[PDB]
């Protein structure tokens, strides 16, 4: 036998397994910390680099830096760290023996994979390898063969409509907000409750805010105007050292953003008219199929109520007749990973691996032109 | 055959003339050959005779003068030897096996005629000295 | 050549595949006329020879002097209907044809006749070969194995209860037979099914251990079975029924036990629903289970696991006729209430509240983390049947170990003999997984079979200090190859089950894209894409890819298995899965599996080989069929044997019996007065070229022709020493008779 | 990135 490893290096966690599993085997932040402190205790354990958990853990001690942003890999050596921690201690499996493969974002710089190939041959002489578009695992994920995917992460968003297995390249629309900038602007915004958030270790617990309370308004000033009439909307939270700290009608006004980039001041518009503007450039024939498999991909997609708000404002956009249908399975967080977990196991992928003397014959040019 | 020879197988040829015609019937033709110490299959007697028909053969008469040329054609121990030594080398031969072989095999004879020619010759056992019985069917 | 007037040769027909003439004018190199009364038989880029009566009565079909489908034929089909013999031996494998009336043979005193003998100097018998394993396994400590193999009727479990009688009665007392016999009412109840080209019919691979004492008594007894045909349970092709026990089951419902199971009427249950043809003729099926029961008493299930077992059948039936309603294209659910679940429910003891929502959904698990999906209706029923599937292959399992308990014995078995009877290589005009499965098996075996023979011909030569490059055998390896490999049928099959929409359409699109051109042995139909055409090595077979898809698939989701695990009511159900990724294979991979593990079964052993052939379709008492007979003996290969044995040398004779025919063409001066040198000395004089005649240190080993020359020119000296003999005496006895009488 | 944005 062979099992391929499937890894997804989003911006903001790891997901790691063997292929033909149903579920990744680790997770954990892909986050790199760095002693902060100057140590006193001779005899203490002075680790030079704590990685992804063991961070979380010592974070009041560490700046955490993330070497991935906008799905950009922006400092290479913490990112190697990244993936020794994931084979070595993660799954503890040696890559020599086994294939890989590995995830991205459809516009990010092009150099960005001849680097990540030639560090998977030459560091870790992988037998062999793939790189493949998140929205297209989202559909083996869902279990369907023509969507528009809508996935959004830490680091990017980005919108592909697939047809009958064809992707369609010019169609697709590509954002910089994210959950990250989501939680950059939760800061300003809780400033504004006058909680103060300065420091790395810090923003996680802002992020744990957002997870925990965020929700998406059904109507913005409905119930902006709700929540300025009564205390109901607003709900309480701990710190690390047990202050209680109490979040109003600003908790939604996070994912508001989304569907309002004037608020943290983007150019562009959101998601759901992104969305609509990628299926106009489709030609008329598909768009019937596309506005029924909608498939809402990566965890900034979770939070409650963007599924309804989504396909309330959308129809707004659409024309009448067409039913819009938007599916969002409560485990699409994964999916990316579920569906590269279905991709790696197929008997016509085995001919699609980019093998070790197909690269060495090429050298990494190779990865533009076989892998797509 | 000469004039003396001729007479002798006339004399010989009117004892076996059954009708009183003076004549034989074809199908006694082998016979009367054997007599005067042939030895013709009835295949030879027939070619010789011309493969007469049931009819003729049973029932047309010929005289002496016919007869001859006949006889005279067919006239004109090693291998009957090695052919016994084919069923035998104690110098026997099965009774069962020659009964056999005579009855079932090339121009079939009755059992009757079989226990003729083999009356007093075989022993206890069924056994038959071929070379005491050959001389003796060959005297 | 040699055609003369008066020889014989064989012609086809379509009415009987050959029928005889005799040869009007001698053949000289153009068309041919024969005699039957006379046509002109047209020939095009020669016909068969027919062998010499003396020949053909004869009990081994390499004595056979032309090899050929006509004589083979012929020869089968005398000693039958003449002879009344049905044994007969072909190279090493015996064959048998079923006579379908019942014959003294069996009596002890032939099987003492035959104890402590061999394969020559003993008419063929099923004894025979059974005696042969009997003295192989004292030869050397290795294992036999005794194959029987051929289509349903032909008789495969009748040969082997005759086999383990014949091993039972020469080993002396120890009392085997009476429980192995005792379990096959069982076995045939849960194992065995009625398809449209018979009424009962084994859809697995059975398997016989007898164990022996270091000195030689049978010990005891221990049974396996393989490759189940598990989609059965489920899906069923037209006028063809699932296994029989779910038949005497729901006629059984009237009795008072059952009444508590609310077993409905035979057609009610939708897994019995499909066939159409809830009854067989002449079978009550009421009545034979209580036949089973018996059986199970005989054999010592306690009276409680047998209203278990039953209380699972019908937890299975109800289960089937359980029906979900869409909410919503992305969901299903049971409706407000389904009443059979209820019924399921409460015959196994579980909550309906959790198989109702078990069944509607699943659960994925990163072990920080729980999630549930709704699915498909689609996916909830093939969930469904793969519960079923899974349910039934457990219970088979089960019943199959409170089997062998019975029959083992806790004294050390030294060797085993082992006995196997699994369904032959088979083709019916409608094609589809089981028939893909069964061929595909009976590739391995016929691969194994293939090789072990090979194997005895190089012993042999080498035994008889003969060169051996000649010898030659048919590799199916490439054809199974195309089955078995990566990119296979099988493996794009089990793509295309993950594969995200995927459909018996998508399916043949992808074999002809990948297949189509790149192998011989794959071939399209003309006038269709849903069908595809395999070379098996009898025949070229066609398939549907129609409902492949719904019998390739299982997937048993682990929670409605732990809600099953869990249930108290009764001791049975927890105690079949007590014993994973093995819940995701599909059937194909579990076949497959399960046929390597009958290959490592059988490999390392020694086989002897059965062939058993159908006469008949219409259940005929001892009357034949050539067009059935030549498919039969096609599928078993026999044909293949046959041809590759008469290519180089059929023919074995001793110098011994050389001798003891051939006297008579000697002549004592001739006679060197020892038999192997005399012959050596006198053979050439007949036979022109070494190349079509051989010596050896025991065997004279001819080309096929030569023992009808020489049956010829023996009867030549036969006719020509009788007519001297006869000449002679016939004109001394006319002289005695006449001159005597007339003295 | 190297133009447009920090990455
Ligand atoms: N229950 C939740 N509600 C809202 N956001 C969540 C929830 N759980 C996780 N997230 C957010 O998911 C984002 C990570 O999404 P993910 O798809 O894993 O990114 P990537 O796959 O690119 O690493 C983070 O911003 C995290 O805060
Ligand atoms: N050698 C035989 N002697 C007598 N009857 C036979 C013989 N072989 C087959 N039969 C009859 O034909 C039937 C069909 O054969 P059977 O062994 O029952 O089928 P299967 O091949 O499924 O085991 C037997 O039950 C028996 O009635
Ligand atoms: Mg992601
Ligand atoms: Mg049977």
């Amino acid at each position: 036998e062979t099992t391929a490893l499937v890894c997804d290096n989003g911006s903001g966690l790891v997901k790691a397994g063997f292929a033909g599993d149903d579920a990744p085997r680790a997770v954990f932040p892909s986050i790199v910390g760095r002693p902060r402190h100057q140590g006193v205790m001779v005899g203490m354990g002075q680790k030079d680099s704590y990685v992804g958990d063991e961070a979380q853990s010592k974070r009041g001690i560490l700046t955490l830096k993330y070497p991935i942003e906008h799905g950009i890999i922006t400092n290479w050596d913490d990112m190697e760290k990244i993936w020794h921690h994931t084979f070595y201690n993660e799954l503890r499996v040696a890559p020599e023996e086994h294939p890989t493969l590995l995830t991205e974002a459809p516009l990010n710089p092009k150099a960005n994979r001849e680097k990540m190939t030639q560090i998977m041959f030459e560091t870790f002489n992988v037998p062999a390898m793939y790189v493949a578009i998140q929205a297209v695992l989202s559909l083996y994920a869902s279990g369907r063969t023509t969507g528009i995917v809508l996935d959004s992460g830490d680091g990017v968003t980005h919108n592909v409509p697939i047809y009958e297995g064809y992707a369609l390249p010019h169609a697709i629309m590509r954002l910089d907000l994210a959950g990250r900038d989501l939680t950059d602007y939760l800061m300003k915004i809780l400033t504004e409750r006058g909680y103060s958030f300065v420091t790395t270790a810090e923003r996680e617990i802002v992020r744990d805010i957002k997870e925990k309370l965020c929700y998406v308004a059904l109507d913005f000033e409905n119930e902006m105007a709700t929540a300025a009439s009564s205390s109901s909307l607003e709900k309480s939270y701990e710190l690390p050292d047990g202050q209680v700290i109490t979040i109003g009608n600003e908790r939604f006004r996070c994912p508001e953003t989304l569907f309002q980039p004037s608020f943290i001041g983007m150019e562009s518009a959101g998601i759901h008219e992104t969305t609509y503007n990628s299926i106009m450039k489709c030609d008329i024939d598909i768009r019937k199929d596309l506005y029924a498999n909608n498939v809402m991909s990566g965890g900034t997609t979770m939070y409650p109520g963007i599924a309804d708000r989504m396909q309330k404002e959308i129809t707004a956009l659409a024309p009448s007749t067409m039913k819009i249908k938007i599916i969002a399975p409560p485990e699409r967080k994964y999916s990316v990973w579920i569906g590269g977990s279905i991709l790696a196991s197929l008997s016509t992928f085995q001919q699609m691996w980019i093998t070790k003397q197909e690269y060495d014959e090429a050298g990494p040019s190779i990865v533009h032109r076989k892998c797509f | 055959f000469n004039k003396d020879q001729l007479e002798e197988f006339k004399e010989a040829f009117e004892l076996f003339d059954r009708v009183g015609d003076g004549k034989i019937l074809y199908s006694q033709c082998g016979d009367v050959m054997r007599a005067l110490g042939q030895n013709p299959t009835n295949a030879e007697v027939l070619k010789v005779l011309g493969n007469p028909k049931s009819d003729e053969l049973k029932s047309r008469r010929v005289d002496f003068e016919t007869f001859l040329p006949m006889l005279q054609a067919v006239a004109k121990y090693e291998d009957y030897l090695e052919g016994f030594r084919v069923f035998d080398g104690n110098g026997k031969v099965m009774g069962a096996e020659l009964r056999h072989v005579l009855t079932t095999l090339g121009e079939k004879m009755t059992e009757e005629e079989v226990e003729t020619v083999l009356a007093g010759h075989e022993d206890s056992n069924g056994c038959i000295n071929y070379e005491a019985f050959l001389k003796h069917i060959l005297s | 050549e040699l055609y003369t007037k008066y020889a014989r040769v064989w012609i086809p027909d379509p009415e009987e595949v050959w029928k005889s003439a005799e040869l009007l004018k001698d053949y000289k190199p153009k068309v041919l006329q024969l005699r039957l009364k006379d046509l002109e038989y047209c020939l095009d880029p020669l016909p068969p020879l027919r062998n010499p009566d003396i020949l053909v009565g004869e009990n081994d079909l390499t004595a056979l002097s032309y090899l050929h489908e006509p004589a083979v034929l012929h020869n089968l089909k005398v000693r039958f209907i003449d002879s009344k013999l049905i044994y007969t031996y072909c190279g090493i494998v015996l064959v048998a044809i079923n006579p379908y009336e019942q014959l003294p043979i069996y009596g002890e005193d032939i099987i003492n006749a035959y104890s402590g003998q061999n394969m020559g100097d003993m008419d063929p018998h099923i004894f025979a070969v059974a005696e042969e394993a009997y003295k192989q396994m004292a030869r050397d400590e290795r294992n036999q194995s005794i194959i029987v193999s051929g289509e349903s009727g032909a008789g495969k479990t009748v040969s082997a209860k005759y086999a383990m009688r014949y091993f039972a009665t020469v080993s002396g007392s120890a009392n085997v037979e009476e429980k192995v016999l005792a379990s096959n009412p069982i076995m045939e109840s849960i194992g065995n099914a009625k398809t449209t080209r018979n009424d009962n019919s084994s859809r697995f691979g059975k398997y016989i251990e007898i164990g022996f004492d270091k000195r030689y008594r049978i010990i005891g007894a221990n049974m396996r079975t393989y490759l189940l045909e598990k989609s059965r349970v489920v899906f069923q092709a037209e006028e063809e029924r699932n296994y029989h026990i779910f038949y005497q089951l729901c006629a059984s419902a009237a009795l008072p036990e059952f009444k508590t199971l609310r077993l409905g009427n035979a057609n009610y249950f939708h897994y019995t629903k499909q066939g159409g043809s809830p009854v067989i003729d002449g079978i009550d099926d009421a009545k034979e289970m209580v036949n089973t029961r018996q059986a199970c008493t005989l054999l010592g299930i306690s009276d409680s696991y047998q209203m278990g077992i039953f209380r699972i059948l019908a937890g299975i039936l109800h289960l089937g006729n359980v029906e979900f309603a869409s909410r919503d294209s992305d969901s299903c659910a049971i409706p407000p209430k389904h009443d059979p679940l209820t019924i399921f429910c409460d015959l196994m003891g579980v909550d309906y509240e959790e198989m109702a929502h078990w069944l509607c959904h699943r659960k994925l698990a990163t072990a920080t983390e729980t999630y549930i999906k709704p699915i498909s209706k689609l996916h909830a029923i093939n969930a469904r049947d793969a519960l079923a599937k899974h349910i039934y292959a457990n219970l088979f399992n089960w019943i199959v170990d409170h089997v062998n308990k019975a029959l083992h014995s806790t004294v050390k078995q030294h060797s085993f003999i082992g006995v196997l009877d699994i369904y032959g290589f088979e083709t019916f005009e409608i094609n589809s997984f089981e028939q893909f499965c069964i061929n595909y098996a009976n590739e391995k075996l016929q691969q194994q079979f293939n090789m072990h023979v090979f194997k005895l011909e190089q012993e042999e030569y080498m035994k008889e200090q003969i060169p051996w490059t000649l010898i030659d055998f048919y590799d199916n390896q490439p054809c199974i190859n195309l089955i078995e490999a990566k990119m296979g049928v099988l493996d794009l099959l089990d793509e295309e089950c993950k594969m995200p929409k995927g459909s018996d359409d998508t399916w043949a699109q992808k074999l002809y894209n990948t297949h189509l051109n790149k192998c011989a042995l794959f071939e399209k139909p003309r006038l269709s894409n849903k069908a595809f055409i395999i070379k098996h090595f009898a025949d070229k077979v066609e398939y549907q890819c129609e409902g492949f898809l719904e019998k390739n698939k299982d997937t048993v989701y682990e929670e409605q298995i732990k809600v099953l695990k869990s249930s108290k009511k009764f001791k049975l159900l927890p105690e079949l899965f007590q014993d994973s990724k093995e819940h995701k294979k599909t059937v194909g991979h579990q076949f497959r599996n399960s046929l390597h593990l009958l290959m490592e079964t059988l490999n390392a052993t020694t086989p002897h080989y059965v062939r058993c052939i159908k006469p008949n379709d219409f259940k005929f008492p001892f009357t034949f069929d050539e067009k059935r007979a030549v498919q039969q003996l096609r599928a078993c290969g026999v044909l293949e044997t046959i041809r590759i044995s008469a290519a180089g040398f059929p023919s074995r004779w001793t110098y011994q019996e050389f001798f003891s025919r051939y006297r008579v063409l000697m002549k004592q001066k001739d006679v060197l007065s020892d038999r192997k040198q005399t012959c050596k000395n006198v053979l050439e004089k007949l036979i022109l070229d070494k190349d079509k005649y051989q010596f050896g240190k025991t065997k004279i080993f001819f080309r096929a022709g030569q023992v009808a020359y020489l049956e010829k020119i023996r009867a030549d000296k036969l006719r020509a020493a009788c007519i001297r003999i006869q000449k002679t005496i016939r004109g001394w006895l006319m002289r005695k008779k006449y001159m005597r009488m007339r003295r | 990135w190297x133009a447009x944005c920090p990455a």
